[PDB]
């Protein structure tokens, strides 16, 4: 079910130091690569520096990704007017049934999506002005074409079939969360109780609240990382002051054989 | 003759050409399954046989390039399962088949070849042997492109004969692994051989092959008259440049005409050819390829006579540089068997720089008398390389060594990304394993001989992929001044340092599965990744914080509940490393 | 409402009007819905200034049209140089069209 | 086009007085990219504070983890400030440790 995903940015005018262009590669919700404009090279992030990966895979994803800069502030000039601009790109590929790839590869303009590139005809397309331009910009090249092409329905599943062999050790990494359950007075005749989910891998997870064993629905959910990949989540409910007691808190998650109950 | 596939199918004979053309393809299409590849085969095969028929029939007139193009396009999906590879289909010859060339070897990075066990092999090869062998063939050819493909048969005949004398053992692995172990070795390297052959011609041009060859040549056989070794040289530069540029069929041919031209001639060559000479086609060829050096004649006179006393020196040059030039590399060569070629090749280079400066100058004898006084640091620095490494080597283990390598390299190129710096020190390191053993006299051509292939390798990939400016130098400034290069090369203070943070030791327990052959290579990994938090680390600083890491991967390993350890410790071995080396 | 792609075409200005120095180079833009587009001219790959575009008005099929009367010297338009005049609206493929005008 | 940021405060592990930790803010659903985010203890500014990658989300808005090592004490009040440019002034949220 996990998937490749490139996130490629790239800003106008950037806050000097800086970088006009960068990138995250994605694994799943890991993150496994990182690139930037002013060091020009693509770097393993995380326990992915431990990965058994094999010679030239590196420096592969750096040719790549150099492209990809170059076409992505190439795209400001096909632009032309004054205003800031902020360009996106999503970028990768998923695993289905058959040993078969599926691809996403769409873009958005200051902050709102405005092109795609159909992997039948080989083209950037949209309709914007804005798109209409950069599309046109890019496939007037050095067949940028070609290698969005072999990017995609090439080099990015098999990367993303390399990674699942040699790093199955992160990859299907489990830890179950720490749980804590708290009441807060908050109001005249009320108070906050508040569920928290404390590092867990991997992210999939729900929180639920009971009332004598009985539905009370879900309140407000949070959820957030951690530094080290992990996972942090909360979830709270509004509640009748002295009736505290009387709530629990259940929490699903794939690193728990079954349901856990929270007590107080 | 009208036809080209009817020629070659008529010498080569049958069994070779399809051979030929199995490896033909799988050099070209690495992926294609196998079965697919025999029908490509015998169906090439089969329309050949309709030309030796008739001459003159629908289509034979087309050359190979044609028919092999024509034929690799039948499968489209190409860019599917190889990438950029179905853009060469687009073309037309002969811009096509140049296209094809460059896109080998993109993909080196192809599945490992687990072998069977030992009895289901036996079993296969009793069962349908013909089949067994073509596999072979496939197999390897898929994952050396440039493999010499005459070689290739040769390998392909010493699979044979080691299940021909082992199936029939008690203990057929005891009988076997050795033999196929030797022969998978034997084959590696000279894939890598091969290599540097053909980017010598593709990117250096002819000119630099046959100076090679010339020296290489003149060091075997050094009683050979100068007007002998250049026809030689001729018709190997017309060989490799053939199975270089994809024309197996052409090549092959040819190989087999110049053994044949050999052993005919043998007297005004070698000595030591005829043992070789009397052997079956595809054993010649390979005898004659490997022998022994014949040993030089009685009292040749100083190089000076001719080189430097002579005053018709410049004349000479300006009559026939590419010739007088040879003539020198081979009175040089055959003076100096012991010598290594690239070295010999540095000398002449040497001798070219000074005569081109020199004849131009008001008193040319004047300026190029002390010309030999040149050749003396050429000479003594890699002797002297060779020596402080064969000491390291010794005083380190191979181990410790390829470590002693691997942080001297990082620290030159440490734009190159980790793995790639890890495999090219174990593989720089085995330079220790097969030159060493040798004695004094024999070390650094062994050495320098190994080393250049190494380089190229190196060379040729990051071509494809470059990543650092330093690599692009050396590998592209001079063919035959690389290994100086890097050997020059200074701290890169250029490079900005990876920092530090709580997750850059970040290790699930995964690690405690690991074999030793496994956990040194994480070993050397971290080791890269150290020097490239401070590339200016002392031998001291990198050996306290590598220990401090070791005593972190025993320590979690050896306590309950394992990722405790990891997670809690994980950044108390970053906090340590960041003091031992400063920050 | 359902919207509708507009349809512009230009039109050079008249026999009678060219005897004069100035001329009126006609963009006529109907079949669209809705009222909200945008007009402008350009030439030479840079923008013009000395026009006017009437607003719309609703034609008898239910979506409107407009014109806009770009004016120029005739020195100008006989030296050839092509004219283009420009639309922007919702319906428009890529939300943006133009067309062009010169001698013939 | 233009969007304003959310603030999440809360400790990696569970929090107890005078044992290690991980304090993490995670600014997200913002646009465009500059931000300014500050980890304060009693209301003044944290000089070891690591931060991960600018990253976006499926929805294209931008996101940010900074985090900080600290051993959380019953007196400390600790609280993560964030600027922007949706924002007025700069906005200030409280580590509830609760949450």
């Amino acid at each position: 079910h996990l998937s490749l995903l490139y996130h490629l940015t790239a800003v106008s005018s950037p806050a000097p130091g800086t970088p006009a262009f960068w990138v995250s590669g994605w694994l799943g919700p890991q993150q496994y690569l990182s690139y930037n404009s002013l060091r020009g090279e693509a770097e393993p992030c995380g326990a992915w520096v431990w990965e058994n990966q094999v010679s030239w895979y590196w420096e592969k994803e750096t040719t790549d990704l150099r492209i990809k800069e170059k076409l992505f502030l190439e795209a400001f000039k096909a632009l032309g007017g004054k205003g800031p601009y902020t360009l996106q790109g999503l970028l990768g590929c998923e695993l289905g049934p058959d040993n078969t790839s599926v691809p996403t590869a769409k873009f958005a303009l200051n902050g709102e999506e405005f092109m795609n590139f159909d992997l039948k005809q080989g083209t950037w397309g949209g309709d914007w002005p804005e798109a209409l331009a950069i599309s046109q910009r890019w496939q007037q090249q050095d067949k940028a074409a070609n290698k969005e092409l072999t990017f995609l329905l090439f080099s990015c599943p098999h990367r993303l079939r390399e990674h699942l062999e040699r790093g199955r050790g992160n990859l299907e990494w489990k830890e179950p969360p720490s749980m804590r359950l708290k009441a807060r007075p908050s109001s005249p005749g009320f108070s906050v109780l508040t569920c928290s989910a404390f590092s867990f891998y991997p992210p999939e997870l729900q929180l639920r609240f009971l009332r004598n064993g009985l539905a009370a629905g879900t309140g407000q959910g949070d959820f957030g990382p951690n530094s080290d990949g992990s996972f942090h989540a909360s979830s709270s409910l509004t509640v009748k002051s002295g009736d505290e007691h009387h709530y629990c808190c259940i929490v699903q998650h794939a690193g728990l054989a079954q349901p856990l109950r929270v007590e107080l | 003759h009208k036809s080209e596939v009817a020629h070659r199918f008529k010498d080569l004979g049958e069994e070779n050409f399809k051979a030929l053309v199995l490896i033909a393809f799988a050099q070209y299409l690495q992926q294609c399954p196998f079965e697919d590849h025999v029908k490509l085969v015998n169906e090439v095969t089969e329309f050949a046989k309709t030309c030796v028929a008739d001459e003159s029939a629908e289509n034979c007139d087309k050359s190979l390039h044609t028919l092999f193009g024509d034929k690799l396009c039948t499968v489209a999906t190409l860019r599917e399962t190889y990438g950029e590879m179905a853009d060469c289909c687009a073309k037309q010859e002969p811009e096509r088949n140049e296209c094809f060339l460059q896109h080998k070897d993109d993909n080196p990075n192809l599945p490992r070849l687990v072998r069977p066990e030992v009895d289901v092999m036996c079993t296969a090869f009793h069962d349908n042997e013909e089949t067994f062998l073509k596999k072979y063939l496939y197999e390897i050819a898929r994952r050396h492109p440039y493999f010499y493909a005459p070689e290739l048969l040769f390998f392909a005949k010493r699979y044979k004969a080691a299940f021909t004398e082992c199936c029939q053992a008690a203990d057929k692995a005891a009988c076997l692994l050795p033999k196929l172990d030797e022969l998978r070795d034997e084959g590696k390297a000279s894939s890598a051989k091969q290599r540097l052959k053909c980017a010598s011609l593709q990117k250096f041009g002819e000119r630099a092959f046959k100076a090679w060859a010339v020296a290489r040549l003149s060091q075997r056989f050094p009683k050979a008259e100068f007007a002998e070794v250049s026809k030689l040289v001729t018709d190997l530069t017309k060989v490799h440049t053939e199975c270089c540029h994809g024309d197996l069929l052409e090549c092959a041919d040819d190989r087999a005409d110049l053994a044949k031209y050999i052993c005919e001639n043998q007297d005004s060559i070698s000595s030591k050819l005829k043992e070789c000479c009397e052997k079956p086609l595809l054993e010649k060829s390979h005898c004659i390829a490997e022998v022994e050096n014949d040993e030089m004649p009685a009292d040749l006179p100083s190089l000076a006579a001719d080189f430097v006393e002579s005053k018709d020196v410049c004349k000479n040059y300006a009559e026939a540089k590419d010739v007088f030039l040879g003539m020198f590399l081979y009175e040089y060569a055959r003076r100096h068997p012991d010598y290594s070629v690239v070295l010999l090749l540095r000398l002449a280079k040497t001798y070219e720089t000074t005569l081109e400066k020199c004849c131009a100058a008001a008193d040319p004898h004047e300026c190029y008398a002390k010309v030999f006084d040149e050749f003396k640091p050429l000479v003594e620095e890699p002797q002297n390389l060779i020596k402080q490494n064969c000491e390291l080597f010794e005083q380190l283990g191979e181990y410790k060594f390829q470590n002693a390598l691997l942080v001297r390299y990082t620290k030159k190129v440490p734009q190159v990304s980790t793995p790639t710096l890890v495999e090219v020190s174990r593989n720089l390191g085995k330079v220790g394993s097969k030159c060493c053993k040798h004695p004094e006299a024999k070390r650094m051509p062994c050495a320098e001989d190994y080393l250049s292939v190494v380089l190229n390798q190196l060379c040729v990939l990051h071509e494809k992929t470059p990543v650092s400016d330093r690599v692009t130098k050396c590998c592209t400034e001079s063919l035959v001044n690389r290994r100086p290069c890097f050997s020059a090369l200074e701290v890169d203070e250029t490079y900005v340092p990876k920092e530090f943070n709580a997750e850059t030791f970040t290790f699930h327990a995964d690690i405690c599965t690991l074999s030793e052959k496994e956990r040194q290579i994480k070993k050397q990994t971290a080791l890269v990744e150290l020097v490239k938090h401070k590339p200016k680390a002392t031998k001291e600083q990198l050996k306290a914080v590598m220990d401090d890491f070791a005593a972190f991967v025993e320590k979690c390993c050896k306590a309950d509940d394992k990722e405790t350890c990891f997670a809690e410790e994980g950044k108390k071995l970053v906090a340590a490393s960041q003091a031992a080396l400063g920050l | 409402g359902q919207p509708r792609e507009p349809q512009v075409y230009t039109l050079p200005p008249s026999r009678d009007e060219l005897t004069k120095n100035q001329v009126s180079l006609t963009c006529l833009v109907k079949g669209f819905y809705p009222s909200d587009i945008a007009v402008e001219w350009e030439s030479n790959g840079q923008p013009e200034n000395n026009y006017k575009t009437t607003p719309p008005v609703l034609d008898s099929d239910g979506s409107f049209f407009l014109y806009s009367k770009l004016t120029v010297d005739k020195s100008r338009w006989q030296q050839g140089n092509v004219f283009s005049c420009s639309v922007m609206h919702e319906a428009l493929h890529n939300h943006y069209t133009q067309k062009s005008l010169s001698l013939s | 086009i233009q969007r304003t940021p959310k603030i999440q405060v809360y400790s990696r592990h569970p929090a107890e007085n005078g044992k290690s930790n991980f304090l993490n803010c995670y600014v997200s659903g913002f646009h465009p990219s500059d931000i300014e985010v500050d980890l304060l203890k009693n209301g003044e500014r944290i000089e070891k504070v690591e931060h991960s990658d600018l990253s976006f989300s499926k929805d294209w808005s931008f996101y940010l983890l900074y985090y900080t090592e600290f051993t959380p004490t019953e007196k400390d009040e600790y609280a993560c400030r964030v600027n922007h440019v949706t924002l007025s002034q700069p906005k200030i949220v409280k580590w509830d440790r609760d949450m």
